[PDB]
C-alpha cells in the first residue's frame, strides 16, 4: 500500500483510451440502441398493419388527435435533445457542473414530456379512444406509451448518472457514461420524430 | 533439472469455492462453462419431454 | 491506502485439533465450522424416511406419493454416494 | 438567562442528589456504531409506539361479546347482530376521528415489531451475540418473542371479527381442546366454558392491554438493563478487542442519532398507517360460527404456527377408547420450535465446546456451521410462512391449492436440507473470497504487459509490499475486507461546489484537504490506539 | 475500424435493396398492396446498421489505425493500459432476478408485482451501476 | 481479449437467460399446463379467448 | 323469436358442436348436455366467455367474450328453446338487467354473501383457492346480470343457487353487496388487494422493514 | 486459461496464430501453398 | 418541512372532510383519503424532523 499497485486516480476508468480507441461503452450503447429501433420497428409495423386494414377513416370517428398538446411535446423533446448535447459538451469538458445543470433541465423537460404524453392519454381516454376501444387506439397507445416507457427510462438513466456525478469525482468514466446517456436521450428523440410523423402528419 | 508436480491435478476443490463465483462471477470462462451446463440441462429437461 | 490492518485476539476454547482444518475452512478457528458426516448422513435417511412415511395419510392421489418417492429415492442415493465414497476415501 | 437556569438546574440536582458520577458514566459510556446493531433499537421504538396508540385505542375499546344490532354509521353492516368488541371497534375505525389511522398504525407498529424482532434474533444468532455473556439475554429475549408473538395474536383477535374469530377457533380452540390429557380442561379454562364462551374476549382484552404487555415491558427493561451493564459486544475491527469498546459515547452522538432514529421510524409507521390499509374489519364481517372467507390466515408472525397446521400430514392416533388429534402434533411442533430457540445458546456451548467469554462478535461467514443452521431454519420458517398463504399464492399464481400443499410438505424436509448445504458453502467461499483478498490485494482494471501480451489485473495490496510486485500476505482478523478500490482512496473527491454550481477553488481546497487531513487523523488514532493496546 | 465500418456498411446496403425490392414488388403484384409488416421491419433493421455503421465510420474517421487495424503490428504496439473491466460482482444476479418478478407479474397480471418488480429492478440497475462509485462510508 | 467488453453485462445475461428460462417452464406447475400453443405461437390462437 | 332462434343455432353450430354436440347433448368427455341449462346459463358463461373453451383443465378460465350482446342473446334462446330452463333477468325495454338487480339492502346481501358467498370467494368478492386447480375468481369484474346469473346457474364446483333457495330479492340483495364491496374504495390508505394478513405482513416486511434497515444502514457504520 | 486468458501472446501473422507459434517452419510452407488451392 | 408537515397534520386533522360517506356519494372520495391524509401528514412531519437531527 506505498502508494498504490495500479497507478490510478478513479477505482473506476474508462475502459479503453478512447483517443487512439473507440469508447466501448459508446460502441455498446450504440449497438443496443440499434437494437431498440427494431423494437419499435415491430410496434410501428403492428401501426402500419392496423393503418392499412382501416376502412379508410384511420382515426375512427371517436378518436381526434390533438396537434395543440402534441406540438409543444414533441417541441420540448426536440429542445430536451439540444440541452442534453450541450449537457455533453459539458461533460466532454471537465465541466462537471455545467453537465448537471444541463442534464438536470433535460430531466426536467423530458418530465414535462411525459406529463403532457399523460394529460394527452387522459385526455383521449375520456373522449372514447381506449386500448381495448378500438385497434387505432390500442396501437396508438401501445406504440407511443412504449415511447413513453423508454422516456421513462432515460429520465431514470438521467437521476441514476445525475447520483454518480454526485458520489464520485469526475472522469473520463463518467463523462463516457454521460455521452452513452445522451446516446440513449437522442435515440428516443429520434424514435418520437419518426412516430409522430407518422401518428399525426401521415397518419 | 526435475519438477515437483502433483502425482494428478486436484480433482474437485475445497469446499466453498465455486457457489460465491457463481454468484458473482466475471469471468467469461466460468459464464460460459455455466451456459453450457445450464443450458444442457434444459436439452435433458426438453429431451425429456419429446419422449413423452 | 484509507484503510487500516486489524488486530485481533478472540478468546478460544473441542480445540479444532480434531475435525476440520484450516485447508479446508480457512475461519475454522474462529468459529463452528464442523458438522459431523455421521449428523448430516442420518439427517437425510430421517428426511427420506419422512418423506416415504408421509405417503401414508388421507389423499387419495398417487402423483403426491409417487414425488415423495422421488424425492426419498434422490435423497437417499445423496446420502448412500457421500458413505461410500467416504468409506472408499473420496474415490470415484 | 437560559445558561443561568440550566447551571441553577443543575446545582439544585448535584445538591438534592448526588448523580453527577453515574451521570457522567451514562453520557461516557461507548455504543458501537454499527448499523446492525440499531435492529434492536427497531423493535424497542415500535414497542413505544404500540403502546402510545393502544393507550388511545383502550380509550375507546369495549371487549364484550354481548350481542349488539349495530344502528351505527357504517351502512353496510346496519342491523346485523355483533358483539360489543365489534361494534366499538367499528366505533374507533368511522365515528371517532383519527380512530382508523391509530388502528392502523397500532397493527402496524405490531407487525413492525414482530418483524424487527426476528431481524434481531437473525442479528444476534448469525454474529454470536448469545455464546458465554448475553445468553440469559438471549433466553430472556427469545420469552420477549414469544411474547411478542401471542401478543400480537390476542391484539388482532381483540375485536371480534370474521377473520381473527375464524382464526381464534382454529388454533385457541382446536389445538387447545385436542391435547391428550388435560385439552378440553384447558380449553374450558380459558374460554369460561365453550368456544364462544361469554370471556374470551374480555379475558383477552386483560391480557392484552396489562398482562402481556407488562411483562413484555418488564422483560425489555431487563434486556435493556443486560445490554448496558454488560457492555455491547462489536465487530472485530483496528482497535477493537475482547477488552474495550469502540464507538461513541452516549451523550453527543449515539443519543442524537437514536433519538432520530426513534423519529424516522415512527415516521414510517406513521406513513403506513395513512397509506396501506390493514386489517378492515368493516369489510370483515362480524363473527358467526356459520360464516367464513377463504383467507383465513393470521398475522405474519403466526403463519408459521398456521402454515404447520396446514402441511402436516393429518396423523391421529386412537389409543384405547380416545383420540389424538392432529392438533398435537402442531402443539409438540411449536414446543420443540420454542425450547430450541431459547435453548440454542447452551445447545451450541454443550456442541461446541466453547464457553470462553466472548465479547468479539464474528461474522456469519466465519462460522459456516451456525449461519448454515440459522439459514435453514430461516428457510423453515419462510416454507412454512407461505405454506400458510398458500391459499393467496394458488389463487393468485395459479398453482394448484394440493400442488401447494405438497410442495410445502415436501420442501420443509428437502428445503432445510438444500439451504444447508448451499449456505455452508457460501459462507466457506465467502471465507476463501476474504483469504484471497489477503493474499492478492483488491482487484482493479487490467493491464497489458509490456514486452509480452499478458493480461494482469493490476491489484492493489493491502499490507506491506515485498520487495519485488508481489505482497505479503496478510493474516484474516475477523473484519470484513475491502474488495473495491471504489471504498478505498479512489476516485472519491468530486468538486465540492453544489448540485448545480461549483465553489470557488480556494473554498474547495480548504474543504477537501481539511476532509484528507481529518482521515489521516482517525486512521492514525486507530492505527495508534492498536499499537499501544498489542504493544 | 475500417473493416468494421465496412461490414455494417455492406449489410446496410443488402438491407436497403431488400427493403426497397419487398415494398415495390408487395406495392405491386401483392394481393393487398404493401405488406406494411415486412416493408418496416426491413426498413428499420436497414435503419439498425445504418446507425452500427456510421457511427463505426465516424469513429473510423475519428481514430488512427489501431494497432488491432494493423496488420505487422507488434504485441508490444498494443502494450499498455487497458482499462476497467468490471471484476466479480453480485449485482447482475439481482437485476435478473428483479426483471423476473416484474417479468412474472406481467404475466399474472399482478399490478401490485408489476410495481415491485420494477422497484426491484430500479433498484438493482442503480447497485449495479454505482458499484464502482460508492465512495467511502463518511460515518 | 482478456475479457468480454462488458463483463458484469454478459454475467446479466446468463442470469436472465437462467431466470427467463425458468419462469417459461413454470408453466407446467400451473394447473392449466404450458402453453397449448407451438413453438411459433400463432396468433389467434394465442390471444386471450384461445389458450385462456 | 324465429330469426334470434335460427342465429344462435348458426352459432353454435359453428362454435361448440364439437364439444357440446349438435342437438346440445354433451359430448362424452368433451362437454356436458346443455339440455335445462336456460338462458341464465348461456348468458353468464358466454358473457364472462369462459365457453369459448379451449382446453379440459381444472377450471374453464375467464376470457375476453367471443359474443357480442346480441349473438349472447342468439345462443340463450337457441339452447333455452331446445331445453329449457333459467332465463336471465331482463328490464322494462328488453335488454338484460343491470341496475334493476341492485338490491335495496346493502346488510342483508352481506349477511348472505358471508353466509353463502365468502365461503371460498372472499370477506369481499376478491378471489378464493378450491382443491386441485380450481378456485373461485374475483367478482370486481362481473356485471349485476353476471352475478345474478352466477348465483342462478352454479357454473363449475359452484353451487347452484335455485330462486326457491335464494328469492330474487336475496340475490339481488347478493349483487347489490358485491357491487359495492367491489365498487367501494379502501378507507385508510391502499388495501392491498384484499387478503389482510398476507398482503399485509408482505407490505411490512418490503416497505416498512427495508425502510427501517435501509435507515439504520444510512444511520450506523459498516464494520 | 489463466484469469485474464493469457500469460503471452503471440506474433499474430494469420488466421493460425497458434500454428505458427508450435510450428515454425511450417510458417513459409504455409504461405507457399496457401495460393495452390 | 417537518414544522410544515406538522402543521399540515393539524390543520387537515381539524378541518378535513372526515367521517364515513355511505357509497357513491359526494364526499366519499375525500373520505376515502381523510385518513391516508393524516398519517401521511404525521409521519412525513416526525420523518422529517428525524431526518434533519440525522443529517
Ligand atoms: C422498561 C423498559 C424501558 C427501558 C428501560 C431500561 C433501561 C436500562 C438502561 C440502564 C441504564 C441505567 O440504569 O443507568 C442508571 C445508572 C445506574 O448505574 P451506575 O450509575 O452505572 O452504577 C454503577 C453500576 O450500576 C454498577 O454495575 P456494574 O457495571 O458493576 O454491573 C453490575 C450490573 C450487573 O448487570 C446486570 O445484571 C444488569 C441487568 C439488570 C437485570 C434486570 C434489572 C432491570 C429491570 C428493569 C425492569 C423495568 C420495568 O448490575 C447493575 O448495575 C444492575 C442495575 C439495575 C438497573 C436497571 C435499570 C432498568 O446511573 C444512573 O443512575 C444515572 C441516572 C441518574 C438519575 C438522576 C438524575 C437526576 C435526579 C432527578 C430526580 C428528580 C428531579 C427533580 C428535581
Ligand atoms: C426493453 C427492455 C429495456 C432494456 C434497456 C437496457 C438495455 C441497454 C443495454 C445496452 C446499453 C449499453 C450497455 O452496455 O449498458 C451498460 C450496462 C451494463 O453494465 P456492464 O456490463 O457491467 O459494463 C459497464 C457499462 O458498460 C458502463 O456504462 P454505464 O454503466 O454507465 O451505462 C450507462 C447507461 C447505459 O446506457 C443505456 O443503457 C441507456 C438506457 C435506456 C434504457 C431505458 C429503458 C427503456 C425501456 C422501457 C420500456 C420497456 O447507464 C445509465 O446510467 C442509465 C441506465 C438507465 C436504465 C433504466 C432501465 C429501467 C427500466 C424500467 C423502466 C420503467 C418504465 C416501464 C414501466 O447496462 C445497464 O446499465 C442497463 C441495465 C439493464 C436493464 C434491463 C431491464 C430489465
Ligand atoms: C420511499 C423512499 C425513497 C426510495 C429510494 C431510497 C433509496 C435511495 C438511497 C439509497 C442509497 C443509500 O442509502 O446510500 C446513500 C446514503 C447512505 O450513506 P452511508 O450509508 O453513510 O454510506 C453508504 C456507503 O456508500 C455504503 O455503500 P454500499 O455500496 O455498501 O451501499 C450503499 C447503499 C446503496 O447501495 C446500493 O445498493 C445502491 C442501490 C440502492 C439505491 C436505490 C435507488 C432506487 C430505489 C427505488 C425504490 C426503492 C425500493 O446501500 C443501501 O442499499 C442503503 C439502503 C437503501 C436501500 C433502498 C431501498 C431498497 O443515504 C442517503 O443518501 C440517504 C438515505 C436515507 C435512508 C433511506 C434508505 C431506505 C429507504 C428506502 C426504502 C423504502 C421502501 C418503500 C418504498
Ligand atoms: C391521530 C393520532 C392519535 C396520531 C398519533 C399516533 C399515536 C397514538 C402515537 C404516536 C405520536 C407520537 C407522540 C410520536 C413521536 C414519538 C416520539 C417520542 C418520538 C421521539 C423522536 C424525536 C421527536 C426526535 C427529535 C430529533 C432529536 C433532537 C433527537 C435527539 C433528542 C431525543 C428525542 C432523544 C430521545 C432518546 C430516546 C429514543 C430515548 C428512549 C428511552 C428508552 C425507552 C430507552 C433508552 C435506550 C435506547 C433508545 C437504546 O437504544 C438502548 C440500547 C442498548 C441498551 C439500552 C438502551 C436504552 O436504554
Ligand atoms: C418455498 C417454495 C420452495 C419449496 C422447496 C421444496 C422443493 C420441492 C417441491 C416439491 C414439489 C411437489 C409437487 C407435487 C405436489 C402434488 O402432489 O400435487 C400434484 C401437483 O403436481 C404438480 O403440479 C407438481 C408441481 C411441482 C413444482 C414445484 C415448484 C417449486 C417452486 C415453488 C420453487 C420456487 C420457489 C420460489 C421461492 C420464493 C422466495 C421468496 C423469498 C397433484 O395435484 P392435483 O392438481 O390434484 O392433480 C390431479 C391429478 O393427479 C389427477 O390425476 C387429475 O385427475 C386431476 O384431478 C389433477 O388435478
Ligand atoms: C411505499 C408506501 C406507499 C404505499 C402504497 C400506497 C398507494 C396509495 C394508492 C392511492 C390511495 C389508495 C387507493 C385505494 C384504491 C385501491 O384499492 O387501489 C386499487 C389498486 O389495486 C391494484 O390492483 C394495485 C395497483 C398497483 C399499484 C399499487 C401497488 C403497491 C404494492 C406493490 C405495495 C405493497 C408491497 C408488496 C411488495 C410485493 C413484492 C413482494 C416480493 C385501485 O382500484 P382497483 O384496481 O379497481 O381495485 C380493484 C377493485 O375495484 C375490484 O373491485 C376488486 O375486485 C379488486 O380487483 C381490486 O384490485
Ligand atoms: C422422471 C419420471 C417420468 C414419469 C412421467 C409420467 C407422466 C404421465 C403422468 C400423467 C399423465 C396424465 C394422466 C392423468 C391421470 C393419472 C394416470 C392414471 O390414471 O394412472 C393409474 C393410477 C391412478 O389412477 P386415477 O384414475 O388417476 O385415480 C387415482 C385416484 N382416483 O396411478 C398409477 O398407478 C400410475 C401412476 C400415474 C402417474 C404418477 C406420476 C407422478 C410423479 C412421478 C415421479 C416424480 C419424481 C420426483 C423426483 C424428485
Ligand atoms: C421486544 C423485543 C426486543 C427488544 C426491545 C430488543 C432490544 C434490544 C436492543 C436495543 C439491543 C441493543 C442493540 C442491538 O444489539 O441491536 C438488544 C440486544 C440484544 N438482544 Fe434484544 N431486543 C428484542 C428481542 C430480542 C430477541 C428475540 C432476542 C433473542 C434478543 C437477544 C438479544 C441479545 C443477545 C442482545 C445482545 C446483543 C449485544 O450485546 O450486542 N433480543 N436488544
Ligand atoms: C406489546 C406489543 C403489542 C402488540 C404486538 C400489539 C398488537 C396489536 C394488534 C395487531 C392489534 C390489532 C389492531 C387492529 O386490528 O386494528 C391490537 C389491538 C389492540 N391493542 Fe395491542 N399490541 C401491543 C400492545 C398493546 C398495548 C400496550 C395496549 C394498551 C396500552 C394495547 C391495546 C390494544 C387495544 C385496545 C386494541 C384493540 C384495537 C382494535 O380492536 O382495533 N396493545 N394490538
Amino acid at each position: 500500500m506505498t502508494s498504490a499497485v495500479g497507478t490510478s486516480g478513479t477505482a473506476i476508468t474508462s475502459r479503453v483510451h478512447s483517443l487512439n480507441r473507440p469508447n466501448m461503452v459508446s460502441v455498446g450503447t450504440i449497438v443496443w440502441l440499434s437494437s431498440e429501433l427494431m423494437f419499435f420497428a415491430g410496434l410501428f409495423a403492428m401501426y402500419f398493419t392496423a393503418r392499412a386494414q382501416a376502412g379508410g377513416a384511420w382515426p375512427p370517428e371517436p378518436t381526434e388527435l390533438n396537434l395543440a398538446l402534441a406540438v409543444p411535446v414533441t417541441l420540448v423533446l426536440i429542445a430536451s435533445s439540444f440541452t442534453c448535447q450541450m449537457g455533453v459538451f459539458a461533460a466532454e469538458r471537465g465541466d462537471v457542473f455545467g453537465l448537471r445543470r444541463w442534464y438536470v433541465i433535460t430531466f426536467l423537460m423530458g418530465l414535462f414530456f411525459v406529463l403532457g404524453q399523460g394529460y394527452e392519454y387522459i385526455h383521449l381516454v375520456e373522449h372514447g379512444t381506449t386500448i381495448p376501444g378500438s385497434a387505432y387506439g390500442s396501437v396508438f397507445y401501445l406504440a407511443t406509451g412504449f415511447h413513453g416507457l423508454h422516456v421513462i427510462g432515460g429520465l431514470v438513466a438521467f437521476v441514476l448518472l445525475l447520483a454518480r456525478t454526485k458520489m464520485s469525482k469526475f472522469t473520463p468514466a463518467q463523462a463516457t457514461a454521460a455521452i452513452v446517456v445522451s446516446y440513449y436521450w437522442h435515440f428516443v428523440d429520434i424514435v418520437w420524430i419518426a412516430l409522430f410523423a407518422t401518428i399525426y402528419f401521415v397518419r | 533439472e526435475l519438477e515437483a508436480r502433483r502425482p494428478f491435478p486436484e480433482r474437485m476443490g475445497p469446499k466453498g469455492n465455486l457457489i460465491y463465483k457463481l454468484i458473482t462471477t466475471t469471468d467469461h470462462k466460468l459464464i460460459g462453462i455455466m451456459y453450457c451446463v445450464v443450458c444442457f440441462a434444459f436439452f435433458l429437461v426438453g429431451g425429456l419431454m419429446a419422449l413423452f | 491506502m484509507s484503510s487500516t490492518q486489524d488486530r485481533s485476539q478472540l478468546d478460544p476454547e473441542v480445540e479444532r485439533h480434531t475435525g476440520v482444518d484450516v485447508e479446508d475452512v480457512p475461519s475454522a478457528e474462529w468459529g463452528w465450522s464442523h458438522m459431523p458426516i455421521g449428523v448430516m448422513h442420518i439427517g437425510g435417511l430421517l428426511s427420506a424416511a419422512f418423506l416415504l412415511v408421509m405417503m401414508r395419510g388421507n389423499h387419495v392421489g398417487h402423483v403426491e406419493d409417487w414425488f415423495l418417492i422421488g424425492f426419498a429415492a434422490v435423497i437417499v442415493a445423496l446420502v448412500g454416494r457421500n458413505w461410500w465414497l467416504r468409506r472408499r476415501g473420496w474415490i470415484r | 438567562d437560559f445558561a443561568k437556569l440550566a447551571a441553577a438546574q443543575g446545582d439544585a440536582i448535584d445538591s438534592r442528589y448526588h448523580p453527577s458520577a453515574a451521570v457522567r458514566r451514562q453520557l461516557n459510556k461507548v455504543f458501537p456504531t454499527h448499523w446492525s446493531f440499531l435492529l434492536g433499537e427497531i423493535a424497542l421504538y415500535s414497542f413505544i409506539i404500540l403502546l402510545l396508540t393502544g393507550v388511545w385505542l383502550t380509550l375507546f375499546f369495549d371487549p364484550s361479546m354481548a350481542h349488539v344490532t349495530y344502528d351505527g354509521v357504517y351502512q353496510p353492516l346496519r342491523g346485523v347482530q355483533m358483539s360489543r368488541a365489534y361494534e366499538t371497534a367499528l366505533d374507533i375505525s368511522f365515528e371517532v376521528r383519527g380512530g382508523l389511522f391509530v388502528r392502523q398504525v397500532h397493527h402496524w407498529a405490531a407487525l413492525m415489531f414482530a418483524a424487527s424482532i426476528m431481524v434481531h434474533l437473525a442479528r444476534i444468532f448469525f454474529t454470536g451475540a448469545f455464546r458465554r455473556p448475553r445468553e440469559a439475554n438471549w433466553v430472556i429475549g427469545s420469552l420477549l418473542l414469544i411474547l411478542a408473538m401471542f401478543e400480537g395474536f390476542f391484539g388482532y383477535s381483540l375485536p371480534d371479527d370474521l377473520l381473527s374469530g375464524t382464526g381464534i377457533r382454529a388454533a385457541l380452540s382446536g389445538i387447545t381442546m385436542g391435547i391428550p390429557v388435560i385439552g378440553t380442561w384447558m380449553h374450558w379454562a380459558l374460554f369460561g366454558g365453550d368456544f364462544p364462551g361469554e370471556i374470551l374476549i374480555p379475558r383477552l382484552y386483560a391480557l392484552h392491554i396489562l398482562l402481556i404487555p407488562g411483562i413484555i415491558l418488564a422483560l425489555i427493561g431487563a434486556h435493556l438493563a443486560l445490554v448496558w451493564f454488560q457492555k455491547h459486544t462489536q465487530f472485530p475491527g483496528p482497535g477493537r478487542t475482547e477488552t474495550n469498546v469502540v464507538g461513541v459515547r452516549v451523550m453527543p452522538v449515539f443519543a442524537v442519532k437514536s433519538g432520530a432514529f426513534f423519529a424516522m421510524i415512527t415516521g414510517v409507521l406513521g406513513l403506513m398507517g395513512g397509506l396501506l390499509t390493514i386489517n378492515p374489519i368493516w369489510n370483515l364481517g362480524p363473527y358467526k360460527p356459520s360464516q367464513v372467507s377463504a383467507g383465513s390466515q393470521p398475522d405474519f408472525y403466526m403463519m408459521w404456527t398456521d402454515g404447520l397446521i396446514r402441511l402436516w400430514p393429518a396423523w391421529e392416533f386412537y389409543p384405547f377408547g380416545h383420540t389424538i388429534p392432529q392438533g398435537v402434533w402442531v402443539a409438540v411442533g411449536m414446543g420443540l420450535v420454542f425450547a430450541l430457540l431459547i435453548a440454542y445458546p447452551f445447545i451450541e456451548k454443550k456442541v461446541t465446546g466453547d464457553d470462553a467469554h466472548h465479547n468479539l462478535l464474528q461474522r456469519p461467514r466465519d462460522v459456516p456451521v451456525r449461519t448454515a443452521i440459522g439459514s435453514m431454519a430461516i428457510a423453515l420458517y419462510l416454507l412454512l410462512t407461505f405454506a400458510c398463504m398458500n391459499d393467496i399464492i394458488a389463487l393468485k399464481f395459479h398453482i394448484s391449492l394440493n400442488a401447494t400443499t405438497w410442495i410445502g410438505r415436501i420442501g420443509m424436509v428437502v428445503l432445510p436440507a438444500i439451504v444447508y448445504f448451499v449456505a455452508y458453502r457460501w459462507a466457506i467461499s465467502l471465507q476463501r473470497s476474504d483469504r484471497e483478498v489477503l493474499e492478492h490485494g483488491v482487484e482493479t482494471g487490467i493491464i497489458k504487459r509490456l514486452p509480452h501480451g499478458a493480461y494482469v489485473e493490476l491489484h492493489q495490496p493491502l499490507g506491506p509490499v515485498d520487495e519485488h510486485g508481489h505482497p505479503i500476505p496478510l493474516e484474516y482478523a475477523g473484519a470484513p475486507l475491502p474488495k473495491r478500490m471504489n471504498k478505498l482512496g479512489s476516485g472519491g473527491a468530486p468538486g465540492t461546489g453544489s448540485f448545480l454550481f461549483p465553489d470557488p477553488a480556494v473554498e474547495h481546497e480548504a474543504l477537501t484537504e481539511a476532509a484528507h487531513a481529518s482521515e489521516h487523523k482517525s486512521l492514525t488514532a486507530l492505527k495508534e490506539h492498536q499499537d499501544r493496546i498489542h504493544g | 475500424m475500417h473493416i468494421e465500418a465496412r461490414l455494417f456498411e455492406i449489410l446496410t446496403a443488402f438491407f436497403a435493396l431488400a427493403a426497397v425490392v419487398y415494398a415495390v414488388l408487395t406495392a405491386m403484384f401483392a394481393t393487398g398492396g404493401v405488406e406494411w409488416a415486412g416493408t418496416t421491419a426491413l426498413v428499420l433493421t436497414t435503419g439498425l446498421t445504418l446507425i452500427t455503421g456510421t457511427f463505426f465510420r465516424f469513429v473510423a474517421r475519428r481514430l488512427d489505425t489501431r494497432p488491432e487495424d494493423y496488420e505487422d503490428a507488434e504485441i508490444s504496439d498494443g502494450a499498455g493500459e487497458l482499462g476497467f473491466f468490471a471484476p466479480h460482482s453480485w449485482w447482475p444476479i439481482l437485476i435478473s432476478l428483479s426483471f423476473s418478478t416484474a417479468a412474472v407479474g406481467a404475466a399474472l397480471w399482478l399490478p401490485w408485482l408489476i410495481a415491485a418488480g420494477v422497484a426491484f429492478v430500479i433498484t438493482s440497475v442503480c447497485g449495479l451501476v454505482f458499484e464502482y462509485y460508492w465512495g467511502p462510508e463518511k460515518h | 481479449a482478456p475479457d468480454v467488453a462488458f463483463p458484469r453485462l454478459n454475467a446479466l445475461s446468463f442470469w436472465l437467460f437462467l431466470f427467463g428460462a425458468l419462469i417459461a417452464i413454470a408453466g407446467f406447475i400451473t394447473p392449466g399446463g404450458a402453453a397449448d400453443f407451438g413453438w411459433t405461437a400463432y396468433s389467434p390462437l394465442t390471444d386471450a379467448i384461445h389458450s385462456p | 323469436q324465429s330469426a334470434l332462434l335460427r342465429t344462435g343455432k348458426q352459432l353454435f353450430e359453428t362454435s361448440c358442436v364439437s364439444c357440446h354436440g349438435a342437438n346440445l347433448q354433451g359430448v362424452p368427455d368433451r362437454g356436458p348436455s346443455l339440455i335445462g341449462t336456460g338462458e341464465a346459463a348461456v348468458y353468464f358463461q358466454v358473457s364472462t366467455g369462459r365457453m369459448p373453451a379451449m382446453r379440459g383443465e381444472a377450471q374453464a378460465p375467464s376470457k375476453p367474450p367471443h359474443f357480442d350482446e346480441s349473438q349472447i342473446d342468439a345462443l340463450g334462446a337457441y339452447v333455452q328453446a331446445n331445453g329449457g330452463g333459467p332465463t336471465v333477468p331482463r328490464d322494462d325495454h328488453g335488454a338484460v338487467a343491470q341496475e334493476s338487480l341492485i338490491g335495496g339492502d346493502v346488510a342483508r346481501g352481506g349477511d348472505l354473501f358471508r353466509l353463502n358467498c365468502a365461503s371460498c370467494h372472499n370477506f369481499t368478492g376478491k378471489g378464493g383457492a378450491l382443491s386441485s386447480g380450481k378456485y373461485a375468481p374475483d367478482l370486481g369484474d362481473a356485471n349485476p346480470a353476471q352475478i345474478y346469473t352466477a348465483m342462478l346457474t352454479g357454473p363449475q364446483n359452484m353451487p347452484k343457487f335455485s330462486d326457491r333457495q335464494l328469492t330474487p330479492d336475496e340475490k339481488r340483495d347478493i349483487v347489490a353487496y358485491v357491487r359495492e364491496s367491489a365498487e367501494t374504495p379502501s378507507y385508510g390508505g391502499y388495501g392491498l388487494g384484499g387478503f389482510g394478513p398476507a398482503p399485509e405482513g408482505m407490505a411490512m416486511w418490503i416497505i416498512g422493514m427495508v425502510a427501517a434497515i435501509g435507515v439504520a444502514m444510512w444511520i450506523g457504520s459498516r464494520a | 486459461p489463466p484469469r485474464h486468458n493469457f500469460t503471452e501472446l503471440p506474433r499474430i501473422r494469420s488466421e493460425r496464430p497458434a500454428f505458427e507459434l508450435h510450428y515454425p517452419h511450417m510458417v513459409e510452407r504455409m504461405r507457399a501453398e496457401a495460393h495452390v488451392g | 418541512l417537518g414544522g410544515l408537515s406538522g402543521l399540515a397534520l393539524l390543520l387537515v386533522f381539524l378541518f378535513w372532510p372526515w367521517e364515513y360517506q355511505p357509497f357513491g356519494s359526494e364526499g366519499e372520495f375525500l373520505y376515502s383519503l381523510a385518513t391516508p391524509l393524516y398519517g401521511l401528514t404525521f409521519g412525513l412531519s416526525i420523518l422529517s424532523i428525524g431526518i434533519g437531527a440525522v443529517l
